[PDB]
């Protein structure tokens, strides 16, 4: 790999230099690198692999969508679907960038925090290729995303206080799922209504070093419900 | 308006 | 070229689609590509190169500007410089994109208004490799700058109303040369003054398919003065 | 705080 040569922990502060500069390309490309050396990652490199892939794939899902909105308005000359197919191809490259990763090197074995977390990424980024996907594929990605945030569930459900921001993000993105792309509602309502209500209830479970976190998507947990009700 | 997914942070 | 097989009009279509989506990497390389076709571009395509490379170069020169600030402020390991260095190169890699197109395609004969637009942009992106040159270098690049900025500035004296927005842009951004890589802040005050005093003194000038862009300008210059007074 | 160059527009 082209980062094959640099030491990890050069490519963990190289990770920070890019994240502090707003170069997520690069920021991902170095935590490609440090994930590749085969050591498991901390808490805080978690968190730098998942900011930088999120920030490059959120870029070409917002673009994405862009172009395909003006494919769909344009049919009511070939350029727009050319350019909308050369996103795609781009997004649907880094989805298979992060899920070889987390299948060759990430999913194990290992914390119970680290686990449901890179099931709930797994789940993430076949939601992405599910956005954009049609056909016999598409059916083959749905299904894999949610057995990958149903695995997620069932193991934060068993090992996490119901306050825990892994399960809580892990929760909101399963119910985002249900709604957007399994068309259930009823399902993402009632898990976003019983995530929140958990949450509430044994609120004495917030962490000292994560109560931000938790608290932020308790909210957004509440504005999808207000959105959807 | 689309649904909100976890955010970036930190 | 990549863009070799694809149609002009094509090009420029995409690169309206690519503003659009912000993908402004993919918007300069549909504009290189036209450029490349060899016929002149009109005001409306010299806006869109304009407005690609500017986005591309801009978020190098922040980034670089980021990296920077860090390596100086760790002076009072090599991976701040070595990235640094890596963000530069890529700067000065799309710095020699952009005036290898105004050298071999753009710069020629035509509009007063096209030949100086095209100058304007050759000392920009000779200031822009000027922000991170040393040595030998940058006294070369720094004399090219000028050497663009200032034949710009005659032809648009003898050519082009005291308010237009071209005119007015270039003595906007040839007095940040003179106060920022040439360290001359008078010679920038006095370029900024007058050209601000002339635009008023002639503000009858203003064209309608224009104007909020001169006045944009002339807002500008007067910000710069304050800043240098 | 840095001098203002020309914007992007349009
Ligand atoms: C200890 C650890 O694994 N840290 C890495 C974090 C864990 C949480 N995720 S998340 O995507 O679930 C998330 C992101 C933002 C917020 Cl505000 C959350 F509450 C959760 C990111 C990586
Ligand atoms: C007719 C034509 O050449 N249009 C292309 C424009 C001309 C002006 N430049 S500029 O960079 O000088 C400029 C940019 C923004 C604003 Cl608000 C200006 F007043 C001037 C861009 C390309
Ligand atoms: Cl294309
Ligand atoms: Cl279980
Ligand atoms: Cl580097
Ligand atoms: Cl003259
Ligand atoms: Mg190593
Ligand atoms: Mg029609
Ligand atoms: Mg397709
Ligand atoms: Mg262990
Ligand atoms: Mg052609
Ligand atoms: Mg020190
Ligand atoms: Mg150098
Ligand atoms: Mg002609």
């Amino acid at each position: 790999g082209a980062m094959g040569s640099m030491e990890r922990a050069s490519l963990i502060q190289k990770a920070k230099l890019a994240e502090q500069a707003e170069r997520y390309e690069d920021m991902a490309a170095f935590m490609k690198g440090a994930v590749e050396k085969g050591e498991e990652l901390s808490c805080e490199e978690r968190n730098l692999l998942s900011v930088a892939y999120k920030n490059v794939v959120g870029g070409q899902r917002a673009a994405w969508r862009v172009l395909s909105s003006i494919e769909q308005k344009s049919n009511e000359g070939p350029e727009v679907r050319e350019y909308r197919e050369k996103v795609e191809t781009e997004l649907q490259g880094v989805c298979d960038t992060v899920l070889g990763l987390l299948d060759s090197h990430l999913i194990k074995a290992g914390d119970a925090e680290s686990r449901v977390f890179y099931l709930k990424m797994k789940g993430d980024y076949y939601r992405y290729l599910a956005e954009v996907a049609t056909g016999d594929d598409k059916k083959r990605i749905i299904d894999s995303a949610r057995s990958a945030y149903q695995e997620a569930m069932d193991i934060s459900k068993k090992e996490m206080p119901p306050t825990n921001p892994i399960r809580l993000g892990l929760a909101l993105n399963f119910s985002v799922f249900h709604y957007e792309i399994a068309n259930s509602p009823e399902e993402a309502i009632s898990l976003a209504k019983t995530t929140f209500d958990e949450a509430m209830a044994d609120l004495h479970t917030l962490s000292e070093d994560s109560y931000k976190d938790s608290t932020l998507i308790m909210q957004l947990l509440r504005d999808n419900l207000t959105l959807w009700t | 308006q689309r649904s909100t997914s976890t955010p970036n942070v930190h």
